[PDB]
Formats: structure tokens, C-alpha cells, sequence
């Protein structure tokens, strides 16, 4: 080696495909630190999370959004998050007591879908007739005498027959199992944006070329300090308040003929939907224990028998259209089937979402029921069903009670994005048509917005050759 | 589609003597292959292909590129006769029966 | 394999670009190792393990270079002659074809010795000026 | 641990109605999938369905889907199944079925032991 | 006093030996000195501790090296004389007999004199290399 020495670089160049723990960046800023919690005020940092994206020259990567680790730190920051903020609330254990209960009563309202005064709940069946009035025997706080007060629950929140089925006596639901916490009034949080930023030594990689099956290389690569913003909305069945991809709709699977493994549909136009629960529900305060209060609904006033969603007609089916016709390239030559949703538990059978802290459940067999690459040859009503005690999570053991919000609500959203499985055994001359919504874990949603990040770590320091030798001698060499 | 097709269905073998099972699969996807004990639950084999189940001794193992799978064993002992049956994904061929003469 | 370096690029732009029209954001890729970014709660724990495991790559980093009397120099030519049992690469590629991010993995399985001819070189050449200065 | 207990067999009349039972143990029954096949004697074993013990998410071959319903109870560890109306057709075995890492729907694990069950007239 | 350094040790393996034997061993025990060792819990705590007290000594060592001219080097040749007080140490003894664990407690109750000599010369010739550099 009379021409050939080694030189040390440092600053170099160079990443590897780490994993570490992320930045929460805010959106700078909605957070007062401890007055309120809007989403992370306790916790997340508030600072500027302005992307500074960076274009590189030759650069080519291998993306996979299914093994992609943020989702899972997504998981982890919010079960982290609704279990700190849940747990200095108040505990609803006093509530349990037997509760009597009977049919509710209407002091001369009247109904919005008809031109006639409100005459009988069974008829009136909306709001009124689903919903139970009790009476139930409670402690005052000085722990000797007890009174005799009154709440109107939702019939999902209370369970007769265990009680025997003559005797008009029921419990709570979660009684059986486990012990609920009511919602801190100060603490009521929503979709705040939220921006993932790399730890120093990491950098985060981002790809455009949007196009791209999900596990593959990408050219149109760029590196990038914080994420763009990712709303942490949770909804089953349907995406809303997503983004939209610069092409026309993508389907998104692993395998697609793997049957058992969700189909994410990313659409390029948003669908707009309008939820309301008209009348205005009145917030009851009873007392619990020396300084504990507990809010329950009282008589709803104003007019009642609506609990609707709406959805544009011919826009809503030509999104459907075109969903059946990208799946029409992706399957050959044969068409394609929606149909009602499976089954299982209703926060999977039903499409679910909150507004202004009221839980949502909605019957989506209106909107599936369609036939060959779009429905068969004006706005879509949803009748829905409202829930006030929570398990958090699918089926996690962390239960929730929400107060109810007084006064009418309604909220609007944009569609983006549908969770759909497939049919499975065959019969295969009549079976690769239809498909179904289906439910999802959060991760499932967080997937569609992680889709284009990868997180690797700099390797500053590397070695090579060039024409010194430390104080001695040059070099001979060669080029291209 | 007809996803899974095996072959032979009926095989007579005496025993120490090598069987040999053929799966034809005409979509891409894994493959598999299940021992059925007479009258007894069946049990994993074979998986992804060539690489054996949990417990199974080395007489067990196949390969293929494609759309044609080949299953050998080699000196098949008397316990281990049935009947065999090909798997993708929810499909199951038609099954091969082995006897012992 | 070098050139005249730059700092307005902010970050890792390249990348990309072969080693020859690579290795000159030293200076902006040594800032940013480091710099920035910056009712109870424990993501307190999460940022400061954050923080100490960036520190101490960062002082790894440095000690390293600094025993191989490297350290205060982001280039830095050495002492230890090319390997007795490589003497083959592809150096016709290294100065104007590979980029970084592909000469990195051509060096992998062989940088362990490296360090260590740097360490017994850079002790031999100490011990060697002790002596010189000793010497009158 | 891998464990699926299953309930004894049974006799049953065209036109009515079977409900069986199988049972997990050793692992976190939420989070993973679980099988049902059918195996009818000397013929193609038949696929049924899936269930995900998570959400209750199912799935059902596509000639029973008019028939079958596939239901759990988390708190018991405990997988259901059903036929709505019944055929002699139906005489086979019922083998409920995990994946070992079930990451992966195909199975890829026990197979417990099985029921028998009878439809005759 | 001094010896041609080493690395494959592992750790303190010497120790015992005398300081012209101990002295080869400086690579390892500086690499080792901040190397590694990396449902609600506090140890976390514990752990960030231990790192940042380990981080926090090498920083001071590091300082102190760099205050006297020193720093980018294990061995360290200086300027400033044996001690005027001084004048009577057992050097025979250093040589080859003392391992620095006994010659430690002998250069004890005085270490505190050269600690402000050694910054005191540096600054010194600091001052005289800036001056000569301003001469042109
Ligand atoms: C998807 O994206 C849509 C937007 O595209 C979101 O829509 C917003 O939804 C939130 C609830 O989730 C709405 O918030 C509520 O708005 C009420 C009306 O605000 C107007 O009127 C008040 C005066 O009455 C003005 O001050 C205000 O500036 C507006 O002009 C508020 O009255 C509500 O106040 C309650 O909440 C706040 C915040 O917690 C409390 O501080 C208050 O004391 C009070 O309790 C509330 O803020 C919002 O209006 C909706 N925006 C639009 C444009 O419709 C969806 O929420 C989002 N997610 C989903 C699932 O759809
Ligand atoms: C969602 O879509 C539904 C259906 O299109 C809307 O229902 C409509 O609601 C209005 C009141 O908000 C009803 O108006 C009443 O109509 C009667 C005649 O039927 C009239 O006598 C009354 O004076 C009053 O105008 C309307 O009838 C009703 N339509 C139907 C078909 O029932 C609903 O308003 C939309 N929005 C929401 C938030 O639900
Ligand atoms: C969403 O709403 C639709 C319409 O309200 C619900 O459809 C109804 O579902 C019930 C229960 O599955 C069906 O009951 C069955 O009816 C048949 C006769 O058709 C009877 O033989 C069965 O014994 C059973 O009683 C009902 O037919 C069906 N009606 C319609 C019009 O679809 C649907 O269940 C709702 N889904 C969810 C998830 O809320
Ligand atoms: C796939 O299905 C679509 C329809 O779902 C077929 O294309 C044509 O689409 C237009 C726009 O959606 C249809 O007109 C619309 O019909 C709806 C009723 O579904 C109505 O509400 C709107 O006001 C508007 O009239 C049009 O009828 C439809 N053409 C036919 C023959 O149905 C498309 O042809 C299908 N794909 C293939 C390969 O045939
Ligand atoms: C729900 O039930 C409570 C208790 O029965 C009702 O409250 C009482 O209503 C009667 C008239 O129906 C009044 O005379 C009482 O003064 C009310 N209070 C109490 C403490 O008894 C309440 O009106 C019912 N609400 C509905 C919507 O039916
Ligand atoms: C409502 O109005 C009708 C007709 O005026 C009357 O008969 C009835 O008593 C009123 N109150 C209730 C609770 O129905
Ligand atoms: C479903 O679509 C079919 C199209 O033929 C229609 O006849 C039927 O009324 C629809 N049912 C519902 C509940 O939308």
C-alpha cells in the first residue's frame, strides 16, 4: 500500500432504519397547560410545526405502511393519554344502586316529521320511546339520609332480566363487570391536529409519489423535520376528516387475495355528512358523596322524534361508482357487490363517531345496499342510536360514562376513506363480487395518514479512500 | 376459482416404502399440507411451502416454483398413514388417501 | 471522495449526489446532530431519554474521533495504510459514481478493524512525539 | 399456551336448529383470530367462517351466509357458533381453530379436538 | 512512566503492574468510562441519574484537559516545572517499581497546586501565541 491510506468523515451523509420514541408538536398553539384539556394539554409540547420539506436528487427507498411502528406509538401515546386524563375523575361506584324505572312521559311537544302534535312515545318513536325514565334512591353527603331523584338513561345503558323479568328493576350495564368514571367537564377534548417530530439523530422521510401500491420502492423522496397534520379522530367504517389522495380513489390491502385482510379505499373527493340530535336535552346535576356531582339528562324539551344523518345522494353513489370500478381493474372481469355489514358487536356493526362528546351509532344498511360497480338504476337519512357508557376502545376493560351535552348538537364531517372485507369461501362463479364494511382498530385509520412516513437514524461517521497519508506522501488513483 | 387440485386421490404403500403427493395451485398464494390420523383430529405438516411443521421428523418435505407443489416422504412408517390434504388460504383439495399393504 | 462544503442546504439534501458531490454538508449534518429540537405527567422521562441518548451517541461520536486524533476536524486524514487484505475496491466508482448511502453498506463486515489500526496507529505515533520531545 | 376445548356431539332433526361452543385457554383470547372448519367424511373439508374476538368482526363463506352466525363472549373465553336451519347435508365434524402467531388468518394451529355432530331422519 | 499503548484488554486488567507498564492501557479505560452500559415505575429515574452523573464526569475530565492544552490526547507533555517544594520524589520508584494505584495516594495533598499551574502556564503561552501571531 504505497498509494492507498484511509481518511475519517464525520457529518456524513448516512441512515439506517431505526426505531425511537417521537415528538408530539401541537398545533401552536390551542393547548392552556392545565385550565383545560383540548388534547394534550397536560402532556404534548405546543410549538411550530412547520415541515421545512426537502426535495433529494437520486435518492430511492423501500416503504411498508402494515409494519410502519407510529401506529403503534400512536396507540400507546393515546391509551396513555385517555387513562392519565380519565383517572382523577369522579368514579360513578355510588350510582349503582337498584333502579326503578317506567316509560317517559311528553308534556305536548311536537314532532318534526309530521304536521301533527306529539300524541303517544310508541308512535313518536324517536328519542322518546328508546330512552327510560328512572327513579332510584341515592345518599346525601352526610352519609344518614337519602332522597329520591330522578334521571332519563338511554335502554343500551341500563339491563333488566337479570334482575328477574316481572319486576321493572334495573342496574347499570357496567356494574356487571366493572366500575365506569364520569368525563371531567374541564377536561372535554377533541381532534385537535397533532405533528409527530423526529428526536435529534433522526430524520424523517417522506414519500410523494403517492401512487404507490403500500410496499415498495419510492423515487419522488423527501426528507422532513415534523409531519404534516394528523387529526387523532377515531370512526368505524368510514374515514372522515382525513385526507385525499392527488389521484382518483386507491385501494390499499397486503394481499388482496388474502380475503381476511382489510381493504383501505382512499378517496380523492369528500362526501359531505350532516349529523344532528335536535331537541334540547337539559342537563340534570345531582350530588354524590361530599363534593362529587354527577349529570344525567332530565326532560328533553322542544320537539324530539329525531336522531338523523344525511348524505348527498348522486355524490355519495358516484363515489361508490368509481370505489367499483378501481375494484373492477383490481379484480378482472367481474363485477362488484356491496352489501349490509356482516355482524358483531355494534361499535362494528354500525358506523361510530363522537360530536361535541355525544357517542354516535348509525345503521349503515341505507348506504352499502348497492349492486354491479355502483348502486342499481335527494339526500340518504341514517337512523341512529346514542350511548352514553363506553368501553374506550373496541373491547379494552377501560370503561367511560359521557355527560350529555344540553341543548341541540349537530356536526358536519368529509368523508374520505371506507374499511371494506371481502366474502369468503367459494363457489367461485358467484363469490369475488361482494363486499361488506367491515370495523377497524385505530390503527387501521392512523394507517391511512402514516402511510407516507419513514423514520431512520443518521450514521454521521464513515470511512473511505483518498490521497493523503497523515504528514508523508500522496496518492495514485483513479476515476469513472 | 378451483384454487386447489391434488393427486393421486388413492395410493397403496407398503411400509418403509416412500410416498409421494402432488398439489397443483392455480393462483399464487401459500401452501400446506395436513396429516388426517384415522378417526383422530389432523395436525400441521408442512407450511410456506418446504418448511416443516413443529415435531415433524425430516421423512416430511416438498417444494415447488409456481403452480405445482410436490410432497415426499420418505419412508413412510405404519402410524403415519391417512389421508393428506392441501391448503391456500380457506381452500382444502380433495385429499389423498395412503393405506398400508 | 472531498470537496468545498456548505451550510445553507438546512439538512440532508444530499444525499443522492456520489461521495465527491456528497461529502460537503459536513458542517450543517454536524449542527443538526445535536442542536434542537428544543396535571402530572411522565412524558418528562420520554424527552429526557430522548435527549441523554442523543448526547451520548453524540459524545460516542467525538471520543471516537478523538482518540484516533481526529477530533476538532470533521475531515481528517490518517496514518493507517489500506488494508493488507483488501487492496481491490472499486475506487474509479468511490470518487464520482457511489453515493454515500451505497458506499456505506461495500465497507460494512470490514469497519471493525479499521478502528482498532486507528487506535494502535494514532498510540504508536503519541508515544513516538513523547519520545522526540524527550529526546534533547 | 395453545388450548381449544370444544362440547360433546349431538343428534339433531332436519329444520331445527344447533348450537356448539368452543373454548380458549393459555392466550390472550381478545386479540386473536380464530377458525371454524367443517369436515364432512370423505370429501372436501369445507371452510365456515372467521371471527375476531377483538371487535366480534365475522366473516362467513359465502354458501352459509344465509344460515350462519358467528358470536363470542370475551369474559368466558368462550367462541359460539349456530345453524339457522339444518340439512342432512350438514353431517360433518366441527374443528374451532386458531393460528399460532395469528398474525396470519390461515391456521397454522390446533385444531382442537373436534365434535361430531348427526343430522339424521 | 510511559509505554507503547494497548486496547486488548478489554477493561482494568492493569492495574498492579508499574506505571511504565500501566500507562499502555489508556485506550481502553477512556473508552470505557461513558461506553454503554445501554406499569408505572420510577426507575426511570434511577437510570437518567446514573447516565447524566457518568455524562456530567467525563464533561468535567474533558474541561480540565482542554483548560490545560491537553485535550485530543491521552498522554499530555506540559511546560510547567516540578514543584519548587517539591524537589525529593522517589522517581527510581516510579519508573518501574509504583503501580498507579499506590503512586495515586503520594501525588495526593499537593494535586491541588498543579491544577492551577497548569492553567495558569497555558493561558500564558496563550497570550504569547496570540502576541506573536500579532507581531506581523
Ligand atoms: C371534523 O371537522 C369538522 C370541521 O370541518 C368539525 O366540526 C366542528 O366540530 C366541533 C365539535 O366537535 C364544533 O365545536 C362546537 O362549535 C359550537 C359552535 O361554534 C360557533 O359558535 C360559537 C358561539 O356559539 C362561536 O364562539 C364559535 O367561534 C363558532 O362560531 C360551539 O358553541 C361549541 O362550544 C363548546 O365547545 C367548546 C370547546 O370545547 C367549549 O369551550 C365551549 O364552552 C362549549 O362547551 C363547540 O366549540 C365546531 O363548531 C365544528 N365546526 C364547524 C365548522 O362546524 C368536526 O368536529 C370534526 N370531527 C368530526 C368527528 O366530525
Ligand atoms: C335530513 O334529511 C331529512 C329528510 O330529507 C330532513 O327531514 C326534514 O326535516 C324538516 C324539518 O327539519 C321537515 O320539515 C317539516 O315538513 C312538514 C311536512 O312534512 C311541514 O309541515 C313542517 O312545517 C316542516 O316544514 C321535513 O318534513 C323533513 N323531511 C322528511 C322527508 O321527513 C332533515 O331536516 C335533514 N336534516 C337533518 C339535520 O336531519
Ligand atoms: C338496520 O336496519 C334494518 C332495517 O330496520 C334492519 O333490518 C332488519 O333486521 C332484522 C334483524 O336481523 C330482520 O329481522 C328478521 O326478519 C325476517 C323476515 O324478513 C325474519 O324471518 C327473522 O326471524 C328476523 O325477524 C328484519 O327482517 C330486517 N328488516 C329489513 C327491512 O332489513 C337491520 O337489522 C339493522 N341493522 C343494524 C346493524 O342495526
Ligand atoms: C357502473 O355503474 C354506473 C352507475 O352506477 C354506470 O354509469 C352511469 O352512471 C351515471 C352516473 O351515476 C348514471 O346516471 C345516474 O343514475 C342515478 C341512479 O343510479 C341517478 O340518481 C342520477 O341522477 C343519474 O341519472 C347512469 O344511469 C349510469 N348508467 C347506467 C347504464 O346505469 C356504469 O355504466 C357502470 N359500469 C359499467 C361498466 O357499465
Ligand atoms: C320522569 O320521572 C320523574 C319522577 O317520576 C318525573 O318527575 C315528577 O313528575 C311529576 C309529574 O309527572 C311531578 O309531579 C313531580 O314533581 C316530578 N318530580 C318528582 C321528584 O317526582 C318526571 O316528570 C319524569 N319525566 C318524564 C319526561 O317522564
Ligand atoms: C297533550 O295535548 C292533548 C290534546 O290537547 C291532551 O289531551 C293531553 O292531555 C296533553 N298532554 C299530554 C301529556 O298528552
Ligand atoms: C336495496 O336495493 C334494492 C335495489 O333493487 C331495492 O329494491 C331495495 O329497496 C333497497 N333496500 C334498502 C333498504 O335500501
Amino acid at each position: 500500500a504505497e498509494n492507498l491510506w484511509v481518511t475519517v468523515y464525520y457529518g456524513v451523509p448516512v441512515w439506517k432504519e431505526a426505531k425511537t420514541t417521537l415528538f408530539c408538536a401541537s398545533d401552536a398553539r390551542a393547548y392552556e397547560k392545565e385550565v383545560h384539556n383540548v388534547w394534550a394539554t397536560h402532556a404534548c409540547v405546543p410549538t411550530d410545526p412547520s415541515p421545512q420539506e426537502l426535495f433529494l436528487e437520486n435518492v430511492t427507498e423501500n416503504f411498508n405502511m402494515w409494519k410502519n411502528d407510529m401506529v403503534d406509538q400512536m396507540h400507546e401515546d393515546i391509551i396513555s393519554l385517555w387513562d392519565q386524563s380519565l383517572k382523577p375523575c369522579v368514579k360513578l361506584t355510588p350510582l349503582c344502586v337498584t333502579l326503578i324505572c317506567s316509560n317517559a312521559t311528553v308534556n305536548n311537544r311536537t314532532a318534526y316529521d309530521t304536521r301533527s302534535n306529539v300524541n303517544v312515545t310508541s308512535i313518536n318513536n324517536t328519542i322518546m320511546g328508546e330512552m327510560k325514565n328512572c327513579s332510584f334512591n341515592t345518599t346525601t353527603e352526610i352519609r344518614d339520609k337519602e332522597k329520591k331523584e330522578y334521571a332519563l338513561f338511554y335502554k343500551p345503558d341500563i339491563v333488566p332480566l337479570n334482575e328477574t323479568s316481572n319486576t321493572s328493576e334495573y342496574r347499570l350495564i357496567n356494574c356487571n363487570t366493572s366500575a365506569c368514571t364520569q368525563a371531567c367537564p374541564k377536561v372535554t377534548f377533541e381532534p385537535i391536529p397533532i405533528h409527530y417530530c423526529a428526536p435529534a439523530g433522526y430524520a424523517i422521510l417522506k414519500c410523494n409519489n403517492e401512487t404507490f401500491n403500500g410496499t415498495g420502492p419510492c423515487s419522488n423522496v423527501s426528507t422532513v423535520q415534523c409531519t404534516h397534520g394528523i387529526r387523532p379522530v377515531v370512526s368505524t367504517q368510514l374515514l372522515l376528516n382525513g385526507s385525499l389522495a392527488e389521484k382518483e380513489i386507491v385501494i390499499r390491502s397486503e394481499n388482496l387475495t388474502n380475503n381476511a385482510k382489510i381493504i383501505i379505499v382512499h378517496l380523492n373527493t369528500s362526501v359531505e355528512i350532516v349529523c344532528t340530535r335536535p331537541g334540547n336535552n337539559t342537563r340534570k346535576s345531582v350530588r354524590i358523596g361530599p363534593g362529587q356531582t354527577f349529570y344525567a339528562t332530565g326532560d328533553i324539551i322542544g320537539d324530539i322524534r329525531q336522531a338523523h344523518c344525511n348524505i348527498s345522494e348522486k355524490q355519495w353513489n358516484e363515489t361508490l361508482q368509481k370505489v367499483g370500478k378501481e375494484l373492477q381493474k383490481h379484480f378482472p372481469n367481474k363485477t362488484i357487490k356491496y352489501e349490509r355489514s356482516a355482524g358483531g358487536d355494534m361499535e362494528i356493526a354500525t358506523h361510530s363517531f363522537n360530536c361535541g362528546g355525544e357517542f354516535f351509532y348509525c345503521n349503515t344498511s341505507k348506504l352499502f345496499n348497492g349492486t354491479y360497480n355502483g348502486t342499481d338504476i335527494s339526500t340518504i337519512t341514517l337512523q341512529c342510536r346514542i350511548k352514553q357508557i363506553i368501553n374506550m376502545w373496541q373491547g379494552v376493560g377501560r370503561c367511560m360514562y359521557a355527560p350529555p351535552i344540553a341543548g341541540n348538537i349537530t356536526c358536519k364531517s368529509n368523508i374520505t376513506g371506507l374499511l371494506l372485507t371481502r366474502d369468503g369461501g367459494t363457489n367461485s362463479n358467484k363469490t369475488e363480487e361482494t363486499f361488506r364494511p367491515a370495523g377497524g382498530d385505530m390503527r387501521d385509520n392512523w394507517r391511512s395518514e402514516l402511510y407516507k412516513y419513514k423514520v431512520v437514524k443518521i450514521e454521521p461517521l464513515g470511512v473511505a479512500p483518498t490521497r493523503c497519508k497523515r504528514r508523508v506522501v500522496g496518492r495514485r488513483r483513479r476515476r469513472r | 376459482e378451483i384454487v386447489l387440485t391434488q393427486s393421486p386421490g388413492t395410493l397403496s404403500l407398503s411400509p418403509g416404502e416412500t410416498a409421494i403427493i402432488s398439489c397443483r395451485t392455480s393462483q399464487y398464494g401459500s401452501l400446506a399440507w395436513y396429516q388426517q390420523r384415522p378417526g383422530q383430529a389432523p395436525r400441521l405438516v408442512i407450511y410456506s411451502g418446504s418448511t416443516r411443521a413443529a415435531g415433524i421428523p425430516d421423512r416430511f418435505s416438498g417444494s415447488r416454483w409456481g403452480p405445482d407443489y410436490n410432497l415426499t416422504i420418505s419412508n413412510l412408517e405404519s402410524g403415519d398413514f391417512g389421508v393428506y390434504y392441501c391448503q391456500q388460504y380457506e381452500f382444502f383439495g380433495q385429499g389423498t388417501k395412503v393405506q398400508v399393504d | 471522495a472531498v470537496g468545498i462544503g456548505a451550510v445553507f442546504l438546512g439538512f440532508l439534501g444530499a444525499a443522492g449526489s456520489t461521495m465527491g458531490a456528497a461529502s460537503m454538508t459536513l458542517t450543517v449534518q454536524a449542527r443538526n446532530l445535536l442542536s434542537g429540537i428544543v396535571k402530572l405527567t411522565v412524558w418528562g422521562i420520554k424527552q429526557l431519554q430522548a435527549r441523554v441518548l442523543a448526547v451520548e451517541r453524540y459524545l460516542r461520536d467525538q471520543q471516537l474521533l478523538g482518540i484516533w486524533g481526529c477530533s476538532g476536524k470533521l475531515i481528517c486524514c490518517t496514518n493507517v495504510p489500506w488494508n493488507s487484505s483488501w487492496s481491490n475496491r472499486n475506487l474509479s466508482e468511490i470518487w464520482d459514481n457511489m453515493t454515500w448511502l451505497q458506499w456505506d453498506k461495500e465497507i460494512s463486515n470490514y469497519t471493525q478493524i479499521i478502528y482498532g489500526l486507528l487506535e494502535e496507529s494514532q498510540n504508536q505515533q503519541e508515544k513516538n512525539e513523547q519520545d522526540l520531545l524527550a529526546l534533547d | 399456551q395453545v388450548q381449544l376445548v370444544q362440547s360433546g356431539g349431538q343428534m339433531k332433526k332436519p329444520g331445527e336448529s344447533m348450537r356448539i361452543s368452543c373454548r380458549a385457554s393459555g392466550y390472550e383470547f381478545i386479540d386473536c383470530t380464530l377458525n371454524w372448519i367443517r369436515l364432512a367424511p370423505g370429501k372436501r373439508p369445507e371452510w365456515m367462517g372467521w371471527l375476531k374476538p377483538r371487535g366480534g368482526a365475522v366473516n362467513y363463506a359465502r354458501p352459509l351466509q344465509g344460515r350462519v352466525t358467528m358470536t363470542r363472549d370475551v369474559y368466558s373465553d368462550t367462541a359460539f357458533l349456530e345453524l339457522r336451519s339444518l340439512t342432512v347435508d350438514d353431517t360433518a365434524v366441527y374443528f374451532c381453530t386458531r393460528g399460532k402467531n395469528c398474525d396470519y388468518n390461515w391456521d397454522f394451529e390446533h385444531w382442537g379436538r373436534g365434535t361430531p355432530v348427526i343430522v339424521s331422519s
